[PDB]
């Protein structure tokens, strides 16, 4: 089997290796159906499994190397599968590798919650392995994991809507499954993910201006002073060579956070913002690639638009009607905090 | 809060009042001084630096107090950095003088005022302590903000009318 | 894809004026229900990322995944006049997806600027405009243009529509009377 | 203090005493709803089974959470206001009903025990009460209980011998 | 089946459960529990299920009725599931379909209707059952017979009825609320795509002459521009 993978390998034999994986498959359905009859390979014993999972292994490592993708994301459940089944732990030197290979499968899946889980299980099993190991390479490591974390799409839900129907997304994942078989409890959302970025350890190592980033973004995030800060700290991170080397790759989704946050917060502090000063407001790569990330936040839902090219400006709401139920909104908002702030006076006046 | 404060400005030491008119001009829920203010304790000549905060803060605007900097201490509120949620508390302030003189307030007059940016200004009309004190709509094409114990005597009325007014809603729904 | 991309567009606009069938749609139907979406490999794939690409609106984006899908194909190389046709499928390509982009995005957008999309498109103005209001006349869009300032209008009507659904009504009424007869 | 309780809230308590009395073992559940100023509305209640033990460890907390969570999916959505029972014994005969009530009453202070007599209540006289702890004094008190329903509730149940924005704003 | 009785406690159920969510425009769906072993069903008990509708389709929670009903179980084995209930105030195009969820559990389905907003005194029920008439030289076709509702009560929840009528003889609504104000300021939108719903079911109704998928979308549509007004 291993002879026969690096022969698919070193020859690209691309159709020859999916066809090759759906014969293992075949070979282990009948084990199980062997198993009851006589003479069957022994899926109990330890040896046997761990021959299996082994191969296994290589499977989904050829088929990174091959950019086989589809075919990748079946053998990461073959092996999967075997694990749960496996009773004695693997080499930690194969098994590094795997998970190293399923950052690369879930980048190019576009999964980026998987993609840092898949770091973070790799960085776990580096630190132990060298026992004695490289602290440049812990430096780049935790970084990568932590601008990763930042660099996820927002997983925010909108609190109307949950209520009512408990939605939220398009909505619909058909990786869901693969939460599920990476001993996660449950799929997480990208503020839950970042407070294991947010622990010691990966802070740590962690390159310090990912933690002056996630300050600027996540923590105190202001429009008018936004720019300014991811001005004098862009700088910093393309004269490092490793830092560099880390954001480059994550330039795109970071810059799809950050501009969504923009388009929210300009949401909130406008009711009709000229095209001109929207734009300007927000640093984009183009005016029409601006205009093109605000549609998609609004049919994303992170924001309601209405664009009037005619006069170039932009409404975040007939004009009158739109005026009505905006007053409306404001008035609901705040008998809110009237109610909640009567609850407090309660308690004072026990005072 | 102010309950809590007259309590504790008719038991503490003299010399603790400085530090509760620093208190009170920082602090989040407070926009009323008059009663403050107008404690006996409160009105001594020799607490001068407190009076004219009180002053301020009772009864001025940022305007005032641009006025009057080299006489208060604005340079400690720089050092403290006590000042921003006391400049901020001052500008809120200043919105609720120009409400009550009109129910009507162009953006411009507003910026001169507030002595910020019109494009910030809806921010700063946005910002929730702001909401709280004003209820208003906002009029981009316009430049204008619609926003319709002295003062506490008038809004007990209003609250009484209010009640009646709700009141009457109920009455028709349980009608219904 | 050309054929089939502006028309299902319009239907998830809504518009609903035409009904049209594009082949390889099923192909595609799969991938988006495929728990698994890699970057293109295959040929359909590469086609696929072109169509995505021309429902959000990069026109680029798609002309360039087809070389890709097609450099492993090789499916482009095939033929002798293949710069000719790189050049009018660009063009033609250029078309529709302007077209698909004012399909789907006509809900949010009120006004437009001929002049800026011509640029954004690379499409000079003569082709946008005839695009636009020969499509808006043909689907019956409610949408208005102003030739002298060179603008478009949107979102509306209530009160045709109306009629419109009692006359259907009308309709059913008369059918059913069929049967009891 | 007063409270509320609501039409389903009452009859499955009434239903399940008299279940409980027809089985000869005493049943409790715990009552849902909201505290409301001073006052507290009971909106619904759901039955615990019948345990061995009696009284204070009757509670099943697997079933209960169970239950919470189902009825989650469920409208209504709200905190356990406290609990009901059936206890024969009067007046205030049993001491160890009263030591379940400090449980409750350490989880959230406000709670309240109701208690239901499916014997004596017959038509024309329901024999309930409700109860909290005292904060030579007696250990606990008792508050008037009223009903609350909607007027869709009322000709709902009108249909016996027959010959939601609003509520929002109330 | 001849008829079907139904508790009062099973009328207040459905209605407390349509309550607590506080949408108009939602319609709530659950268990019923009773006895159906006769010609006569009787309807005894209820509780509420979790459901959310998306186009035609719909989700039903079938571990969350299996998990229910084994509590309800070991309260009163006598309660048997005997069918669902929804708040209508109608049948829905989806309904026979529902309806072939519920028969797993259970056969023959048995569909209650409960008028939670009771605009007819009369009943505050509709009560069906799944059946084929069926065509000669033709395939038999599902449809819902309907059946003969009577409200009675044992004498325990007499006694509680009589007691309730005895003196006769908001965070979440807020939220609603706003909800409601954001429908208003995005109508003009919802407007357009409910004129063609309403065409689309009219098209279906002709197809027939499809037409009861085509009348569920106009029933939709006249519902959404009700609560549109309600909210006004």
């Amino acid at each position: 089997a291993q002879q026969a993978f690096k022969f698919c390998l070193q020859y690209t034999r691309k159709a020859e290796f999916r066809k090759l994986c759906d014969n293992l498959r075949m070979h282990l359905s009948q084990i199980q159906r062997h198993h009851n009859q006589s003479t069957a390979i022994n899926l109990n014993n330890p040896e046997s499994q761990s021959m299996h999972l082994e191969t296994r292994l290589v499977q989904l490592d050829s088929a990174i190397s091959m950019e086989l993708w589809q075919e990748a994301f079946k053998a990461v459940e073959d092996i999967h599968g075997l694990f749960s089944l496996s009773k004695k732990p693997p080499k930690p030197q194969l098994m590094a590798n795997y998970y190293n290979k399923v950052s690369t499968v879930f980048w190019k899946s576009g999964n980026a919650l998987f993609h840092a889980s898949t770091l973070h299980r790799l960085y776990h099993l580096s630190r132990e392995m060298r026992k004695n190991l490289t602290q440049d390479e812990m430096q780049r490591m935790s970084t990568r994991v932590l601008l990763a974390t930042l660099s996820i799409p927002i997983t925010p839900e909108r609190t109307d809507i949950a209520r009512l129907l408990d939605m939220d997304g398009i909505i619909v994942e058909k990786q869901r499954r693969l939460a599920t078989l990476l001993g996660l409890q449950a799929p997480p959302t990208r503020i839950g993910l970042i407070n294991d970025m947010v622990r010691f350890n990966v802070l740590q190592y962690v390159v310090p201006e990912v933690k002056d980033l996630y300050n600027w973004l996540e923590v105190e995030f202001n429009p008018l002073k936004l720019c300014e800060r991811v001005t004098k700290v862009l700088n910093w991170v393309r004269e490092q060579p490793e830092k560099e080397p880390e954001l480059q790759q994550y330039v795109p989704q970071l810059q799809n956070n950050t501009i969504l946050r923009l388009l929210q917060q300009v949401s909130q502090i406008y009711q009709s913002i000229e095209f001109s000063r929207l734009t300007s407001l927000v640093p984009f790569v183009d005016a029409f690639q601006l205009e093109r990330a605000i549609v998609d936040a609004a049919r994303h839902c992170d924001l309601q638009v209405r664009i009037d090219h005619t006069s170039r400006t932009l409404s975040f709401g007939x004009x009158x009607x739109x005026x009505x139920x905006x007053x409306x909104x404001x008035x609901x908002x705040x008998x809110x905090x009237x109610x909640x702030x009567x609850x407090x006076x309660x308690x004072x006046x026990x005072x | 809060l102010l309950g809590s404060y007259t309590e504790d400005n008719a038991s503490q030491a003299r010399v603790d009042a400085h530090r509760c008119i620093v208190r009170a001009l920082k602090d989040p829920n407070a926009f009323l001084f008059d009663h403050l203010l107008t404690l006996k304790p409160v009105k001594f000549l020799e607490g001068e630096l407190i009076h004219d905060l009180l002053t301020i803060f009772v009864s001025a605007k940022l305007a005032s107090y641009v006025k009057f900097y080299q006489n208060n201490k604005d340079f400690i509120d720089s050092l403290g950095l006590l000042h921003e949620q006391n400049m901020a508390k001052m500008r809120l302030l200043t919105f609720m003088g120009m409400a009550v003189e009109n129910k009507e307030i162009s953006f411009d007059t507003m910026q001169q005022e507030l002595q910020i940016g019109a494009d910030d200004v809806e921010a700063f009309v946005i910002d929730a302590v702001r909401t709280k004190m004003v209820y208003c709509k906002i009029d981009q094409t316009q430049r204008k903000v619609v926003v319709s114990x002295x003062x506490x005597x008038x809004x007990x009325x209003x609250x009484x009318x209010x009640x009646x007014x709700x009141x009457x809603x109920x009455x028709x729904x349980x009608x219904x | 894809m050309l054929l089939e991309i502006p028309y299902m567009a319009a239907h998830e606009s809504d518009a609903r004026r035409r009904m049209i069938s594009k082949q390889f749609h099923h192909q595609l139907r799969v991938g988006e229900r495929q728990p698994l979406l890699g970057p293109p490999e295959s040929m359909r794939e590469h086609v696929v990322a072109a169509s995505k690409a021309m429902k959000m609106g990069d026109w680029k984006t798609c002309h360039s995944f087809i070389i890709n899908e097609k450099m492993n194909g090789k499916v482009w190389d095939l033929f002798p006049e293949a710069d000719k046709v790189r050049t009018m499928l660009v063009r033609k390509i250029q078309e529709e997806s302007l077209r698909t982009y004012l399909f789907t995005y006509s809900s949010v957008y009120d006004s437009i600027s001929m002049e800026t999309l011509s640029d954004m498109f690379e499409l000079d103005l003569p082709t946008v405009h005839s695009i636009i209001s020969k499509m808006i006349i043909n689907e019956e869009l409610m949408a208005s243009l102003d030739q002298p300032t060179q603008t478009v209008v949107m979102h509306r009507x209530x009160x045709x529509x109306x009629x419109x659904x009692x006359x259907x009504x009308x309709x059913x009424x008369x059918x059913x009377x069929x049967x009891x007869x | 203090k007063q409270v509320q309780i609501d039409g389903l809230v009452v009859l499955k308590i009434i239903k399940h005493y008299q279940e409980e009395g027809q089985g000869t073992e005493v049943v409790q559940g715990v009552l849902l709803g909201l505290v409301v100023e001073d006052r507290l509305e009971i909106t619904n209640c759901f039955p615990f089974p019948q345990h061995t033990e009696d009284d204070a460890d009757f509670d099943e907390v697997q079933y209960q959470m169970e239950m919470m969570r189902s009825l989650r999916h469920v409208n209504i959505d709200h905190l356990h206001v406290g609990w009901y029972q059936s206890t024969y014994y009067g007046s205030f005969v049993t001491r160890a009903l009263l030591d379940s009530q400090f449980s409750y009453q350490h989880a959230i202070e406000e709670s309240v025990v109701l208690i239901y007599d499916p014997i004596k209540t017959a038509q024309g006289s329901l024999s309930l009460k409700a109860y909290r702890l005292t904060p030579f004094e007696y250990m606990f008190e008792e508050v008037p209980i009223v009903i609350k329903n909607s007027h869709l509730i009322n000709v709902l149940m009108w249909e016996l011998e027959k010959k939601x924005x609003x509520x929002x704003x109330x | 089946g001849r008829v079907v009785r139904l508790h009062p406690v099973i009328l207040a159920s459905i209605v407390d459960s349509y309550e607590r969510r506080n949408e108009g425009a939602a319609r709530v769906i659950g268990t019923l529990l009773g006895t159906v072993d006769k010609h006569s069903v009787e309807v005894t008990n209820c509780f509420s299920v979790p459901h959310n509708e998306s186009e035609d389709e719909v989700a039903v929670d079938m571990e969350f009725a299996k998990n229910m009903y084994e509590l309800h179980k070991k309260v009163s084995p006598n309660e048997l599931i005997l069918g669902w209930y929804a708040t209508g105030h109608d049948i829905t195009e989806h309904s026979v379909l529902i309806h072939e969820y519920y028969s797993r559990e259970a056969p023959n389905p048995i569909h209650l209707t409960v008028d939670t907003s009771l605009q007819n005194g009369r009943m505050s029920i509709k009560a069906y059952v799944s059946t084929l008439m069926g065509v000669p030289g033709r395939t038999m076709g599902v449809m819902f017979t309907p059946l003969t509702v009577k409200y009675a009560y044992y004498d325990t929840e007499r006694i509680g009825v009589d007691l309730i009528m005895k003196t006769c003889f908001x965070x979440x609504x807020x939220x609603x609320x706003x909800x409601x104000x954001x429908x208003x300021x995005x109508x003009x939108x919802x407007x357009x795509x409910x004129x063609x719903x309403x065409x689309x079911x009219x098209x279906x109704x002709x197809x027939x002459x499809x037409x009861x998928x085509x009348x569920x979308x106009x029933x939709x549509x006249x519902x959404x521009x009700x609560x549109x007004x309600x909210x006004x």
